[PDB]
Parts: C-alpha cells; structure tokens; sequence
C-alpha cells in the first residue's frame, strides 16, 4: 500500500511535469482571453463601419443592427462571434430587400 | 370612431414650421436654454449672465 | 470670453440676432460645465436639464430634434426599441426567437417571464437614499430583500425626471438587481448611498463575541458583480450613545458635493423630528481614499441643522440626499409598500404576482384578457376612495378655453397637491380617485379651471375622516360646481396600478409584448395572425368576452382610461416615458400601427399589378381611410405678443403640426389618386389587362403543396435584383454559416448532458456512501456487542 | 361602398360590363370578409368557396388558374408535389433516398 | 470513509464551481439556439431568394 | 444659420444604444468603402473572432 | 444495495430522457445519410461534367 | 480620459477627503524638481 | 375551439366516485399543452 502511495504521488508529480498540465491552461487562457476581448473590440468596430457605410448607401441613419451588449462579462464573451455573425446576416438581408 | 373624434382637441391652435413661435423654434432654444441658464452663478458673482449682457433680459 | 462674443470675426459672417444670442449662452453654459468659471451654482447644474447638456440640449440641431422626439412618441416609439427594457424582456425575446413565431411559442415565453417575475415582484424593501440636492430630480436607490430564507437583497433605481404629477412613468424603474455577495446586516441598518458616483451600500454587521459594533462598506463594478467590503471600527462611536434593545442606530449616508468624501453620521432614533434639534449626534468622514475621521461635536451639529429631517422617528425611515421633507418608506397591515414625500404616495410592491402567474399558465388568451387587468391590489396608507362627476363649463357658457386640474389641501395649508388633471368635455365625466389621509376639516378638493377659479377659504367639498369607517361629505359650501362626489365605502383596493413601480413589468407584458409580435408578424406580412396580434389591444367594434359584448375597444387598461391629452408633456426626454405617463399616445401609436397594416395590405394587393387585386387595393385603401375619417382642419395660427425674452422665461410657443400623422392622408390621397388615374403605385403609368392571364396552372400548385408542408417564409417583393450565380454564391455561403453554427450547437448539446451526467452522477455518489457510511456505524456497534 | 363602384374614376379608364361587375362582387365578398358590414351569414362565409377565397377565388387569373388546374388533373399532379403525403411516405423517400 | 464523503463533496462543489459548469452549457445552448434559429429564417430567406 | 434638428428618431436609436452598452461608436468615419466590400470585410473579420 | 439499483435506474432513465440520447442520433444518421448519399448523386454528377 | 491624466496633473488642484491642497501634480517626483537640469544626462533613452 | 384542436377527456381519480374533467389542446409542432 506504501506502493501505492508512491505510484500515485508520481502520477501526482507527472500532472506537474508534463508540458500540457493545468500551469499551461492558465497561461493560454490568459493570452487568449486578452486576444479574443481585443478582436472584439476590432470586430464590433468593423460592424459598425458597415452599419455605417449601410446607413449612407440607404439613406436612412436610423437604422440600426450591431447591438451592445453582445460580450458577456460572465460567460467569458464566448458566444460573441456568432453573435455579430448573426447582425451582418440581418444587416445583408435588410440590404438585399 | 375616426382620429378626430378621439385623439383630437390637444393644444388647441397650432403653428407653421418655420415660425419663430413653434416649440420647435429658436425662439424656445434660446429661452429654455435661458430660463435654465440665468441661474448658474449668484446674483453677486461678477460671472452672472444677466451682469455680463443685461440686454439678453 | 465675458463678453460671450467674437469681436474678432471676420466682417462677412452673417449671423441672426438671436441665434448669436444662443451661442453666447451655450458658450456661457458649456463653460460654467468645463468649469473654468468660479463658482457655479451646484444646485443648478445638477438640473436634468445639463444632464442632458452633453447629449441633446447643446445643440439647436438635437435639442429640436429630440424635442420633437418626445412631443409626438407617436411617431417614432419602437416595441423592438425602446430605453429601458427589463433583462426579464431580454431573455424573453430570446425564449421566443429560438422557434418560431405564434402564439403557444408566445405562451411558453409568457409563463417564463412570470415564473421568474414572482421571484422579485412583492419584495420586502429596507433602506432607501436619494441623490440630487433637490427632491425633483435625482436618481433614488432602494435596497430590497428576498421573502425568502437566502436573502438576495436587491437594489432598484428610479428617476424623479421622470416624475410628472403624482405618478412616476413606471418606466423611471429599474428592475431588482440580484446582489451576488450574500451577506448578514443587523436589522435595517444596511443602506445605499452614492459615492464618487458610483453606488455603494454599507451595512454594519456586528460579528458577537460584549456586543461588536463595526460596520462593512462595499460597492459595484460595471457587470454589476461586487467588490468586498472594507470594515470600520465603530465600537467606540457607536458605544457612546444610549441603546437598550430598540437600538437601530442611526446611519446617515451623506455625499459631499465635490472631492468625494462620504458624510456618515450617527444618531439615536427619537420619536418626535421638532425638539430633536440640537442633540447629540456623531459623524465619521470617508475621504476618496479610504479613511474614518471621527467628528467633532460642532462639526457634527453644524452638519446636523441642514441635515434633520431627512432621518426619521421610530417605526418609519425617511431617505437621504446630498419641502425637503425626504421621502418615507411605509409598509402597512394590508401588506403594501410604497414611498412618500410629498402628499404623493407611489405603490413598490404587487401581491398578485402568483395568482397572474397561475392565470398566465392556462392560456396566452387568459393573461392578456381585460379581466386579468381588473385584480385589485390594496390600497395605499390610509387614504379615502372617492369618484367625481363635475359640469364642463364654469364661469361662462364657453366657459375655459381648454383644461382644468383639481388639487388638494392639507393641514394649516401646506400645500394645493395636484392629484388630478382634466380637459373640457361635452359630457361629465365621472371619474374615481383615491384622497391620501395623513394625520377642522381633514381633506378638501381645489380645483383650478384655467380661467375663473372659485378657489375659495374653506369652499371646497370637505371629507372628514375619523369615524372609524365611514367618511361622507359635509360640503358646507360648494358642489354647485360639482355634479355629485361619491365616495365608495367598502373599496380597500385598487384594480393593478400602472403608475406603481412594478408597472414597467404591466407595459411589457400586456402592452408592448403584443406589438412585438404584430410588428414581428407584420415585417413578415402574414396580416390576419398580426392584426389578431394588435386586436390583444385595440379593436372597433369592441370584445365579444366569454359570452355577450363589452364596450371598451382598448383591451391594455391604461389606454382605456386617460383618454385626456394631457396639460405637461412631462419631461426627460424619454420617449417612452413621455408615454406610458400619458397613455394617449400609445392609442395613437396603435391607431397608426393599425392603418399600417391596412396601407401595408393596400400596397401588397396593390403591387400585385393584377385588376382584381387593385380593387382589393382599393378596398383596403378605402378602409384606411374610413377608418381615419376627416382629415381635421388645424387652423394654423399667428397671433405673437412679440415677447421680451424675460417675459417668456415665465413657466408660450405653440406646438407644431405633426406632419406624419397627416401624412397618413395625404399619402392614402395620393395612392388611390393613382388608382382612380390607373397610374400605380409610383405615378408611372400602366397598361394592365382588362381580364388577367390566369397563372400558371402549376405554378399554383407548387405554391399550395409549399404551404400545406409548411411555414409561410414566401419572398413577397421580390425576385431581387441578383443573377443566379450570384444569388447562388451568396446563398450558399449563407448556409456554410448555418452549418457551422449547426456543429457547434450539437457539440453543445453533447456536452450539456454529458455535464449533466457527470453531476447526476456525483449527487448519487453522495447519496450511496450516506447508506455505507450508516453500515460501518453499526458493524462498529457489532464489535460493541462482541 | 355602397354601390360597389367608381363614380370618381378617370373617364379614360375603359373596362367591360361583366368585368366591372366583377369587380363589384369582388369588393362585397371582400368586406364582407374583413367584415366591415354588419350581420353577414355565418353559415355562408363558412362555406368552403370563402376558404379559398384568400388564395384562389379571390382573383380571375388565379381562380382560373386553379380551376384549370383541378379540370386537367392530368397535366399537373406530380408523384413527387402532391397535397397531403403521409408521414411514412416521407421516411419511405428518406430509406429510398 | 467520512473523508471519502468529505471528498465526493468537494468534487461536487468544484462541479458548481467551474466556469464550465453545467449552468454555462445551458446559458450557451439557449443563446446559441436563438443564434441558430434565427440564422435559418434568413439562410431559408436568401434561398428562397 | 440654424442647422435642421437631427432625425427625431436617430437620436433615439443613439440613446437605446447608449443605454444598452459601450460607447465603441466610429466618431470620425463612414469611412470610404461601399456597403458589400464593408461588409465582405467584416464578415471575414467575424469568421476570424 | 436497493439503493444502488434505484440510482442505476435513474441513470438509465436520464439516458433515455437527455435530448442527445440514441434515439435522436438514430435519426440523425438517417437524415443525414439521405443528404450524404444524394449529395454523391449530384458530386459525382458535376464531376462528370 | 480627462481624469486619468487628473489622477496626475489638474489646475485647481486637489480637494482631497476634506478641504483642499495646493499641489496640482498628483504625482511627487513631478510636484518637485519643476528645475530644468543642467545636462540633460546621457545614455540615449528618451525615457530615463 | 379557438380555431384550434382541443380534446377533452373527464377522469375521475377515485378516493365516493369522483367527477371532474381535464381538456388540454395542440401546439403547432403537435406537441400538446
């Protein structure tokens, strides 16, 4: 049993070796969760440029499609990129007709 | 039954567009703007409005 | 700079007289707000008025703009969008978007947004503070508390902007927002208060060990997710004063005006506000940076004479803020709570949430029914139910020119109090109100009638209360102006106010909800099941109701009364408050959404291009106008007293003549103009067949069998303007799209009830080793026995 | 309405007899319909020619066309478009399929 | 056997703790739905286009 | 002299914006390309985030 | 022990009520396979081509 | 943006927790020095 | 009713032989409430 102790102490101590462990995950989170909220702020730019280029081909500036709050603090803005994909769709389609 | 027999009788008398009594008109601008602004510094205070311009009274 | 004009401009700069003056005063404006002048007065620019300075009223172009915006919401209030929807809305529009659109859909997403309404609706409500140095204006913040074991407690924001006469917009509400830190105040000694613009609450909690006095103060974080609180040491300030058990020490949370630093003063609760007066009070100072600096016994007082009462006796509160009689929270044996400051009283809690739940369940027909508007809910404090019938004309035949209010009075005169306003009529009008009793006479009606009020001493009709029951009217003067004032005896209930502070939740699902789906219908162009939509609303020929007929054609309540344009167009510049505080014109709304589903099937039959269905054109363009009827003739007007603008900063510009409305006719006019001419629907002329080729025999069918299977989804103007390779191209990546979303949702779902699965396992994990554990128990008591 | 005709039309408007009388009973189906006059029977309006007045009767060209249609069945009925398939033929072209 | 309760019970608590918690999937799974069907009314609209 | 008062109604949608969230409003801008390549091109951005 | 059993149960009693069961994806393999195969009657059509 | 360069410098000056204070750098090392050196130092790094 | 597909079926849940009645009706997919 004191074998067993060791065996599951040095797969304890692998889970902290290997390259892909929890460590690893925090930090790429980290970087990718800084890259996503930023690209968000890009892309929410870019929507509202076509919204806006839209609003002066049609005439009219009322309308209006790019909805805030499309990022969720909770729940980590996942869900944020479709979410925009969605606007553009309708915002093509309101074009179209 | 029509919009007349209701939703009818507001105001009273109305106003062309572009007429200095509209609500609309500069003429109300200018005076909401001063009747909220007259009041921003003490009658005393050498910043008051009506001490600068007495002729906007 | 002082002189608030260029004299170094250009000679070729020409400039009216008064729009020079308006950019002097805007210059003025914009620098008492940037501040480079002195001392500007902070009682003033706290006004709504430079609230929206920076937004709209810095600008003839917006000021005017969103001046017209208001006047008319009739023209431009959206149910898609609207300030100030309740996130309750929001998953709900979500609930329904996920299928499509009908009513069982409608139902599902009915009962969800009441199944959780019934969570917040009635809501105990504790502490109160109030913002702006005056009692009009400001923002006013509540701290509610769960029913419930888990305390949740909740705060609520509401606007005095949007408070005309004795009735918040019901749109001045937030909803509760759910504090996520959950926490263990002493008594009622939480309360919010605003800081460095920004809300905080403080709640001294006092850990036992000899009695702890310290307190916790902590604050919010744009998600609305909570920072943790930070402690003071009151052991000492608290200690000093006299206590027994009834001790609920006084905690008032004062801002500074400026540098941000927090006022919080200590007393002890005495029952009467007069000779309370120069006694002992203590204070501790919150500077930006956290610190207490106890105060000294003349700072104290001399924060004490501008600062009592607005903190209360026993049994009641009173709110805080930077009449000034504060505000009074009141919580009564029927079970009611509300807020007081002036006579007006404001109902925050409804009781019949589970009963409109429970009526909501059955059917979509059965919540949105007129019936279901109709349960009562009870009264305010105290207070004397009592209807009105009144003559229209006073003082003439002709009497006024247009429109009356009629007040009341208080104790030693404090004050006339409007409660109601009202317009001439042909007929009487007997109308039903409730008198608010607080305690020679006890309450009377003024009543001013624009013109030649009577408004005499005493005069008035007097009601006096304090027998026990029953209050009748002694007039002892007048009533030869009023028809007959009735009071109703045994009425201890209200039909659900929509001037309480859970209204807004009323508009959303009874009035604004069913628009949502007529105008969602309506873009579609599926016209019976929209028009069935608005008919949840407005509707000639009335509602054949579960048996005979009723009279009413507006099926939301609100629009069936007021009826009255009314004097005060409010203010605050929310369109939707500027309705909802006057329901006309969300009649008018519906009027105008209606006759866009009568010129919405007029155009579609119209572009048919087909004779038979020009006629139909025609009959619906027809009935838009029947429905209208005359065009009234306004009679534009110039007679203009030339005013001395001083003159006119007296608290008159006569409004304007609301084109769209009457573009309505104009454009009725012109369309059947061209079908009378036989000139289409642009004037470009056309040569149809007398007998139209009928279609396709096949075509036809492939249509039917498309609408037997399902959906409408039919392109309606159409075939745009697209090439097929084109259209094609740009159809297909379109659903590459829609796949990609289709994965990742499987992937979701896939790993939902996997989640799911891993928890349910783990709660039977617990509920086995209970059983096993019990086991080794008693084979231990086994080796007792051996 | 009354009548069930112009009297205000351009006199440049040529139509036949029979053709504005049909427009006529056109226009009186059609109120009666959307139910603008008062008491219209209700056994009538629920006759099987005023279901089909929305889609097919309610026009020459249709009502024409569909009556076309159902007097040449022959020329039209498609094995693969036809009203009211069962369910099972659905998952009968789905396992063919 | 008391620790292995104490154990089960912090697994389950770290269950409700997760980001990726079942609370999450439900909250992604309604948006995401909505998202989706949506999607199909216009996506059916261009081909019908 | 007296420059026409904006659109009634795009003030409105500015404020149901501003009260939802975020400024992230293009201040100086409609920028310079047409609505389908605006469009292509923050489409392809999306696709991205 | 009977414990044991009513927790199987109710295991297998969610397996057969959580919407990713079998049953559906019995289905999804049906329809899925009709559009994969008729999508080779039309690939390998234009392939032809 | 305006007050977080307030967080640094203001005209004005500063009301802090109570009355008011003289300084209008927020930040020390710019509330003293307000002296031009002599040489401008050396080493080529626009920030040191 | 409503112009919608009801069903309504009275059973009597015994416990003396009770009578009461439950009606309940049809959601666009089929599906019933």
């Amino acid at each position: 049993l004191k074998t067993q102790q060791e065996q599951t102490q040095s797969q304890l101590a692998f889970l902290q070796r290997k390259f892909s462990n929890q460590a690893l995950y925090n930090w790429l989170r980290g970087r990718l969760a800084a890259i996503y909220f930023q690209f968000y702020d890009l892309a929410v730019a870019r929507c509202l440029m076509a919204e806006q280029a839209y609003r002066w081909e049609l005439n009219d500036d009322s309308a209006r499609f790019i909805k805030p709050g499309a990022w969720q603090g909770t729940y980590a803005g996942l869900l944020a990129g479709e979410t925009l994909m969605l606007s553009l769709a309708q915002m093509e389609d309101a074009h179209l007709k | 039954i029509g919009y007349n027999n209701q939703f009818s009788g507001r105001a009273s008398q109305y106003v062309a567009p572009g007429t200095v009594s509209s609500m609309f008109s500069p003429a109300a601008y200018l005076t909401e703007l001063y009747r909220e602004a007259r009041n921003l510094h003490a009658s005393d205070s050498v910043y008051y409005l009506d001490t600068r311009r007495p002729d906007l009274k | 700079q002082y002189l608030l004009i260029d004299n170094q401009v250009s000679a070729a700069i020409k400039t009216t007289r008064i729009a020079e003056a308006i950019a002097s005063i805007q210059l003025y404006v914009n620098r008492a707000l940037e501040n480079v002048e002195e001392n500007a007065n902070s009682g003033v620019i706290s006004r709504q008025f430079f609230i929206d300075w920076d937004k709209y009223n810095k600008r003839y172009s917006t000021w005017a703009g969103v001046s017209q915006l208001v006047y008319y919401p009739e023209n431009y209030i959206d149910p898609t969008m609207r300030i100030g929807q309740t996130k309750m809305m929001d998953a709900l529009l979500q609930s329904v978007s996920q299928s499509q659109l009908n009513a069982d859909t409608v139902e599902d997403a009915f009962m969800s947004y009441l199944t959780s309404f019934e969570q917040v609706a009635n809501l105990k409500v504790i502490s109160a503070y109030h913002d702006n140095i005056n009692n009009d204006q400001g923002l006013t913040y509540f701290i509610g508390l769960s029913e419930t074991d888990a305390g949740e407690y909740y705060w609520r924001s509401v606007d005095h902007s949007k408070f005309n006469d004795g009735k918040f917009a019901a749109n001045a509400w937030s909803e509760w927002h759910k504090i996520d830190c959950p926490i263990n105040p002493y008594k009622s000694t939480i309360r919010p208060v605003i800081y460095k613009s920004r809300l905080y609450l403080l709640w001294l909690e006092q850990k036992e060990i000899d009695y702890r006095y310290e307190l916790k103060l902590a604050h919010i974080r744009y998600d609305g997710t909570w920072n943790t609180p930070i402690t003071f040491d009151v052991n000492k300030k608290i200690s000093e004063l006299k206590l027994e058990k009834n001790r609920a020490p006084g905690l008032y949370c004062a801002g500074y005006q400026g540098e941000d630093t927090l006022l919080v003063m200590f007393y002890n609760q005495q029952d009467t506000l007069d000779s309370y007066k120069n006694a002992s009070m203590q204070g501790l100072y919150i500077f930006a940076d956290m610190a207490s600096k106890d105060m000294t016994p003349e700072q104290s007082n001399v924060y004490r004479d501008n600062s009592y009462q607005q903190f209360d006796t026993n049994n009641v509160r009173r709110v805080n803020n930077r009449t000034d009689n504060a505000l009074t929270l009141h919580h009564n044996e029927n079970g009611a709570q509300y807020m007081q400051w002036q006579s007006y009283r404001t109902r925050l809690n409804t009781l019949f949430a589970r009963q409109l739940v429970a009526r909501a369940t059955t059917g979509i027909d059965t919540i949105l029914s007129m019936e279901t508007q109709n349960i009562q809910e009870p009264q305010l404090g105290k207070g004397f139910y009592a209807t009105f019938v009144i003559p229209p004309y006073n003082l003439s035949t002709h009497g006024d020119e247009r429109w009356f209010k009629l007040y009341i009075k208080h104790v030693v005169d404090n004050n006339s109090h409007i409660i109601y306003s009202g317009q001439l009529t042909d007929t009487n009008i007997n109308i039903t109100l409730f008198i608010p009793l607080d305690d020679d006479y006890h309450a009377k009606v003024y009543m001013t009638f624009k013109k030649s009020p009577s408004d005499g001493t005493w005069w008035g009709p007097h009601f006096v209360r304090d027998d026990k029951g029953i209050v009748t009217i002694n007039p002892k003067s007048i009533l030869t102006h009023f028809e007959s004032v009735n009071v109703l005896n045994n009425i201890s209930s209200e039909p659900m106010d929509f001037s309480g502070a859970n209204s807004l939740y009323f508009w959303e699902l009874f009035y604004y909800t069913p628009m949502l789906v007529a105008q969602r219908l309506l873009h579609e162009q599926n016209f019976d099941e929209a028009n069935r939509w608005l008919k949840y609303v407005w509707s000639p020929s009335g509602y054949i109701v579960h048996g005979q007929i009723q009279n009413y054609q507006w099926n939301v309540r609100p629009l069936l009364e007021d009826t009255s344009w009314n004097s005060d167009p409010l203010d605050s510049v929310d369109p939707d408050a500027v309705a909802q505080h006057d329901p006309m014109h969300y009649k008018v709304s519906t009027f105008m959404r209606t006759l866009d589903l009568l010129i919405a099937r007029g155009d579609h039959a119209y572009r048919q291009l087909e004779r038979d269905t020009l006629n139909e054109a025609k009959m619906w363009y027809m009935q838009a106008l029947h429905l209208l009827g005359d065009k009234p003739y306004l009679p534009l007007s110039t007679t203009w007293s030339d005013p001395r603008l001083d003159r006119a900063a007296d608290i008159l510009f006569l409004p304007q003549i609301n084109e769209v409305m009457m573009n309505y006719w104009q454009t009725l006019a012109q369309r059947v103009y061209n079908l009378r001419h036989n000139l289409s629907i642009d004037g470009q002329p056309l040569y149809l067949p007398i007998y139209a080729t009928p279609a396709d025999p096949k075509a036809l069918l492939s249509a039917a069998v498309a609408t037997s299977q399902g959906g409408g989804k039919l392109p309606e103007s159409f075939m745009s303007l697209w090439r097929f390779p084109h259209m094609l191209e740009n159809a297909r990546g379109m659903v590459s799209q829609l796949t990609q979303f289709g994965s990742t949702l499987q992937n979701i779902i896939e790993r939902q009830d996997a989640e799911a699965l891993n928890a349910l396992l783990q709660n039977q994990a617990a509920e086995l080793i209970l059983t096993n554990l019990s086991i080794q128990d008693k084979t231990i008591e086994e080796l007792d026995a051996e």
